[PDB]
């Protein structure tokens, strides 16, 4: 019955021609007698052309492809936190199947103009540098571009593991659920990936996607989309999401793949025509909803890899275009051990000052005028702003898998913005900076609970804050 | 008239009709649709088949499909009832609001205006940016075109100029957001609401929006430019008023044909875009007139792939404005903002009988010595600043403290940066450009002229560093 | 253009060289203004060591883009066969 | 790459070309002075 | 099944089956030949045809000439006994000893380990070269570039490390020839067999060739590559060991990758390279990796074309090594051996949170202490020329005596483990011998041998 069943024509170059299938929609699920799965993709006169989700070998001509009636679409909900699946939804952590009650299509469009509203509510990640000069909000698109092992990775890495703070206490509205879309990194980092975040404790709100190396150019182009519909599953039922897609320049070289062997146009760097749609319609399902729909969100952090440094290429720009601001990080900070390599007369986040908390604000202002200043000097006062700066530069560093709660790192840049470093010489602030922390955390944290309750510095504060500033000082090496 | 579909293949659907084949640039209704799914016949393709361009997501499209025939184009509300709404690509209401109940429809695709239409009067149009005002001057019922790469401020731009002509106009304004975030369509929408240049409440909104944006398929970003057009024709001609038109972004009209040429069975032309680019991009153009029937000022944001201006479509639309204001990343990345070029950035109302002999001497001679700075530029990175003569030394330092010098806080900006925007009177601008070039500042220091609006902030700034 | 990007190549890696041998015979004729013609002609090599570096990512890009759009130029021929 | 700098025709091509004018052309005089 | 030949156009031979269409990836046996020729199924192309790259040359190939389904993708002789063999892409001998009499055939064309097959956190390969270990490890099951080519004693350090790994961890090695010079692949075999890592009288050979030379078509030298590491996949899954993988070069992986791609017709990608470059990469690159009975680490040649490194097939073998070892002409004429450069060579487990503080704080010393010989070296005070003595030194203790080179230079071989690299350089960086003369450092292993030449 060649209406609901079709027959494989030809195979090869991840297409495969169907004949029959009269009564399949565009864009349905198809599934193979191998086992595998495709998406109609060109409704033609007389066939059907299937990409296919998972290697040709396993697809003859002459097997049978039966329709499922279903649009793509991906397992959604609840049941996928803690589970690593594939980018069709399947789980490959051995842990058994998804009991997932809802599915949800992956190309569904974006939210309009409407269902909208402004990035309000801060998205923490832990990371000084990020939260104090590069602030993200809910709802965010936020670009981490940079060359290869710049520590893209990491700063996702870290912000997934700072949201625990929040997904252990009791405040349903602080809650974060991540998402980890890794398309095209080798397997085994993703493995250590996923170990990392089970010792933090930080998977059991956390689902990793998982569309590898070995894996066919159709499942890391799907493996996105998948990942946004599990994110806009929360960003529509009232929660708020993160997702991060490891990277999206994997993604256009798989789609670049994809488009060759249709023989579609290339155009720059031999890219089709639509790479930039790709991308777009994508990262344009990140949002914040209005109270009318939810108020929830979907927050993105797309990765874009560059070629030594090279941000006005093709990919980047396209992806610039598309996002909120940019996260650039730098081989040359990288290498001299400024880490994270944050470049910060670069890096920009348009819409995530508003989101900033009132004690961050506080400092941060000061931080960054402080900072653009030492930047626009390199006598007896620009020593000072250079001086400054440096010990400012050594304050932003960090470690890794060790995010900050904001309250501490207020403390922090406040320490550093009010000029008590000035003291210190520039290899010693790293050494105040932990023994200063961990002091505040040990004996204060009256104050620092304070802080974090109230938002914003008080007066009562600040002079809390000064007192034991100077004391720790005064007893510091 | 019924045909049914034979092919889906992305945006582009075949359809197949027994009787009455629907001409070229028709609408078609898809049948068994929860949405309305409208199909613009593109090409006859012969044996009673048409193919045509989807206006919306074609998922879920089976082959044998119905479609009705609408027998003209898309037609959209056209009024001063569009005033206030927002409408979609093929005019349907977005905002929520109801219906738009107009008295009339105006189809999307219409003629250019003829030869004899045209209005050659050529009136300045100032703006408050000392760059644009100076360099680069707009004129009123003209094109102007805002060309950058990612990132370097054209929405910043043309938001800074929403709030520093559109709401001094007197007439309607139209908003076309073709292709770009739907968050910053929010935010305008929701900023138009508070400054009051909407009203929810009553009929005395002053700006309509039509939105087809990043997230649409190739068909709706490659019409919405035209519905735009159609409801700013609308103003210009039946209503014979002034007119302001902002479209952002314009590029992506021509992306979205590239985009949909692909499938469309055409061979490829220069970079991959279609063969056609160069007449696509001009009957939508020529619309977007001054006629004397009524004004049109327009102000196109057009986006240049990869930094690359001699890309075919910025450098196609350089032919259709009378003001370019070409952005560099360059330029931004010197902290100078806005990031215009200002040996990129022409007007054809730089001439000393339309802006007068002042204005046209310091404009050219600014230019002369940003010239003259950029060819020492090499010199000046190997043999360091010792090796020139004295000349080239004030060469240097006067162009420097005219690159600071163009500068400017916008309002729009002072959300992230905290400078108050400063809207400077081109007498000021020329005045405080006129004394740099004399040296009456030969002794502040350069970073005094930076970010500031009249040259009385700058001594100002300088008495304040020292 | 590679043809630019070559010339300009070429002519920096010249300098450099000279801005080099400049600085080496500085440093022999100092053994006040010899001193400050040996720091002056090392920073020169340095710049010109910078722009050398910078201009031929630029090379290997536009060489990559040349190579690339002869290739398209060639399947298109082919394509409308 | 001998003769690149010249070839490039750069503000170090116009320089070199500027001296060489300059200093044959103070020669030609002093050449023709005595011829 | 049994097909016919339909078409011939160079390399690419298509096939039609009238009944039992083989799969893709499938060998076909071309029959009425006097040497094996091999094709691999590519595509179907419909009506019952498929299309085929072939393995070895088309001369003589006539249509409708029989072809017979092999059933399997290629397989390869896989055991122990390919130790000191040398065969070719099918897996058939090419050094003329006779048939390689393993029990069991593997396919070259697998799948790579599961998720819930990989380790979890990254451990070290000790090669007991100090260098190497110290400042660049390697990783196990990770992939690492070997930079620098002739006159930097490229073969001595590749015999060398599968010494060593035979020595210290048990594990064999596998070298593939992927588009390999026949003068230098026969310069290799004689290399091997006189340093007695090939041995052809008893079965302590160390390494297994898999040559697909410079003059055999695209195909063999694009599966070359999975055969070597079809043999090495043997050897970790079935014997659980931590295997050498050798694949010089990978760069003409990549180029004969291209070519096929280009004979099957499709489009070619930016710089002319196969649209699946990054899917063909890894699917190779993907199989060298630790799973949980062993492991396999690769060591791979890279050649970087026109010495641009955002080239796609650098960029793209990039994005896989998780080491890199330089060996520079300028460390080699300077008199030092391994010829290792130590301030390029790189290494992504060269973190504190994987090879141990000490270990991290050790290396960093050595490497500025490096950098600031480099620097003082350019302007040639009060420390610094004691800053360049510890340098000096160190720069010779970098040196090291191989057992690959025994016969030759008569000097013994030494096999550093860790902690003896680690605590010798610490030792050198603290100053424990700032009287010992530099040269009492050049050319010994431990730092006890160092103070034992010190002696004399
Ligand atoms: N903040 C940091 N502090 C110290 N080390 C860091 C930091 N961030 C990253 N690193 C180190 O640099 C290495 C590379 O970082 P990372 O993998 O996160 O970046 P990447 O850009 O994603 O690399 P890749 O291109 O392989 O994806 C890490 O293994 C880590 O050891
Ligand atoms: N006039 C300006 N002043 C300061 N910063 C600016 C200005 N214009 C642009 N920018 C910077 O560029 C960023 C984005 O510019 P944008 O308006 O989005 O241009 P585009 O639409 O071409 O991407 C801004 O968030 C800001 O950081
Ligand atoms: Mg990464
Ligand atoms: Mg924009």
């Amino acid at each position: 019955d060649l209406e609901e069943t079709g027959r494989v024509l030809s195979i090869g170059d991840g297409i495969a021609r169907v004949h029959g299938l009269r009564n399949v929609q565009a864009e349905e699920m198809v599934e193979f007698s191998s086992g595998l799965k495709g998406m109609s993709l060109n409704l033609e006169p007389d066939n059907v052309g299937v990409v296919v989700f998972g290697n040709d070998k396993l697809i003859k001509e002459g097997d049978i492809v039966k329709r499922t009636g279903a649009i793509v679409d991906v397992p959604v909900g609840e049941e996928l936190l803690g589970r690593v699946v594939d980018a069709l939804g399947n789980a490959i952590d051995g842990k058994g199947p998804i009991g997932s009650k809802t599915r949800r299509r992956v190309g569904l469009k974006a939210p309009g103009i409407i269902p909208r509203i402004s990035v309000r509510e801060p998205m923490q990640t832990g990371i000084k540098a990020v939260d104090s000069l590069v602030p993200i909000g809910r709802g965010q698109r936020e670009l981490i571009i940079g060359d290869r092992q710049t520590g893209k990775t990491s700063i996702a890495i870290d912000t997934i593991i700072n949201q625990k703070r929040f997904n252990d206490g009791s405040d349903e509205k602080k809650k974060l659920y991540c998402i980890y879309v890794a398309i095209g990194q080798k397997r085994s980092t993703v493995a250590q990936l996923v170990k990392r975040l089970t010792d933090a404790d930080a998977m059991k709100y956390t689902i990793v996607v998982s569309a590898t190396a070995s894996d066919a150019a159709p499942l890391q182009y799907l493996a996105p989309y998948s990942g946004c519909s599990m994110g806009e599953y929360f960003r529509d039922n009232g929660k708020h999401a993160l997702i991060i897609y490891d990277d999206l320049s994997k993604q256009a070289v798989a789609y670049r793949q994809m488009s060759l062997l249709l023989r579609r146009p290339p155009g720059r760097e031999a890219y089709p025509g639509d790479v930039f749609y790709l991308h777009s319609r994508l990262l344009e399902r990140a949002a914040k909803m209005n109270d009318a729909f939810g108020g929830g969100s979907l927050t993105a952090l797309p990765v874009i890899e560059t070629q030594a440094g090279d941000v006005s290429a093709y990919i980047p720009t396209n992806v610039i275009s598309i996002t909120d601001g940019q996260i650039f990080l730098e081989t040359e900070l990288f290498y001299k051990g400024i880490r994270p390599a944050i470049n910060v007369g670069l890096s920009v986040s348009r819409v995530g000052s508003a989101a900033q908390t009132r004690a961050m604000k506080q400092v941060a202002g000061t931080m960054k005028l402080e900072l653009a200043q030492y930047r626009e000097v390199a006598d007896a006062a620009t020593q000072q702003l250079l001086s400054r700066g440096v010990r400012l530069t050594e304050l932003l560093k960090q470690g890794q898998y060790s995010p900050m709660a904001i309250e501490e790192q207020v403390a922090v840049i406040y320490a550093g913005v009010r000029g008590y470093l000035d003291k210190l010489e520039p290899s010693k602030i790293t050494k105040f900076e932990n023994a200063f922390l961990s002091h505040v955390v040990s004996q204060h944290q009256a104050l620092l609970g304070t802080i974090r309750a109230d938002g914003k510095i008080s007066e009562q504060s600040d002079a809390k804050l000064k007192e034991i500033v100077t004391n720790f000082l005064a007893g510091f090496e | 008239a019924t045909g049914r579909i034979v092919a889906v293949i992305g945006a582009v659907v075949d359809v197949q009709f027994d009787e009455g084949l629907p001409p070229i640039l028709n609408a078609l209704e898809v049948q068994g649709r929860e949405t309305r799914l409208v199909l613009e016949v593109a090409q006859h393709l012969g044996e009673s088949t048409v193919r045509t361009i989807a206006m919306d997501g074609t998922e879920g499209l089976v082959r044998g499909q119905k479609v009705l025939d609408s027998g003209a184009p898309i037609k959209i509300p056209v009024g001063p009832e569009t005033l206030g709404r927002i409408m979609n690509v093929i005019g349907e209401p977005i905002d929520e609001r109801g219906p738009i109940k107009t008295k009339q429809f105006a189809p999307i695709h219409a003629e250019a205006p003829e030869f004899m239409e045209m209005s050659v009067e050529q009136e300045i149009l100032v703006t408050g940016i000392k760059v644009v005002d100076l360099l680069a001057p707009y004129a009123k019922g003209g094109k102007i075109g805002l060309f950058g790469g990612a990132g370097v401020g054209k929405t910043v731009l043309i938001m800074e100029l929403i709030n520093n002509v559109a709401k001094a106009h007197g007439g309607y304004s139209v908003f076309a957001g073709v292709g770009e975030r739907t968050r910053e369509g929010n935010d305008l929408y929701h900023e138009m609401i508070e400054s009051g240049v909407i009203n929810l409440k009553d009929a005395t909104s002053k700006v309509a929006l039509v939105y087809g944006q990043m997230n649409e398929p190739p068909g709706a970003r490659a019409r919405v430019a035209l519905t735009g057009l159609t409801v700013a024709e609308y103003f210009r001609d039946q209503e014979g008023q002034d007119v302001l038109l902002f479209i952002d972004n314009i590029f992506r009209f021509t992306q979205a044909g590239s985009e949909v040429s692909a499938l469309l069975g055409r061979i490829p032309s220069a970079v991959g875009y279609q063969p056609t680019l160069a007449t696509d991009m001009g009957t939508m153009q020529e619309r977007i007139t001054t006629t004397k029937k009524g004004s049109i000022t327009s102000v196109q944001a057009i986006y240049v792939p990869a930094d690359d201006l001699t890309d075919p479509a910025p450098a196609t639309t350089f032919a259709h404005l009378d003001a370019t204001t070409v952005l560099s990343r360059a330029i931004a990345e010197l902290g100078i903002y806005p990031a215009v070029d200002p040996l990129d950035s022409t007007s054809r109302i730089m001439d000393p009988n339309i802006v007068g002999s002042e204005h046209y001497d310091v404009a050219r001679g600014v230019q002369k010595i940003l010239q003259d700075y950029k060819s020492l530029q090499d010199i000046i990175a190997i043999l360091g600043m010792d090796e020139l003569s004295e000349e080239d030394k004030l060469t240097v330092s006067r162009a420097r403290k005219i690159q600071r010098f163009l500068s400017q806080p916008f309002q729009v900006a002072e959300v992230f940066t905290g400078h108050m925007g400063k809207l400077v009177p081109l007498k000021e601008t020329i005045k405080g450009f006129q004394q740099i070039l004399a040296g009456e500042y030969d002794h502040l220091p350069e970073q005094a002229f930076y970010m500031v609006g009249p040259i009385e902030e700058a001594v100002a700034k300088a008495d304040k560093l020292a | 253009t590679l043809k630019d990007i070559t010339r300009r190549l070429k002519s920096i890696k010249n300098i450099q060289k000279i801005t080099k041998s400049m600085k080496m015979v500085a440093a022999a004729k100092y053994a006040s203004e010899q001193s400050a013609r040996m720091t002056a002609m090392d920073n020169a090599s340095k710049n010109a060591s910078e722009m050398i570096d910078k201009l031929t990512l630029t090379f290997n890009r536009t060489r990559q883009a040349v190579i690339t759009k002869e290739l398209i130029e060639i399947i298109s021929g082919a394509a409308a066969l | 790459g001998a003769g690149s700098i010249r070839e490039a025709g750069g503000a170090f091509g116009k320089r070199e070309q500027a001296e060489e004018e300059r200093y044959f052309r103070a020669q030609s005089r002093e050449q023709l002075a005595a011829l």
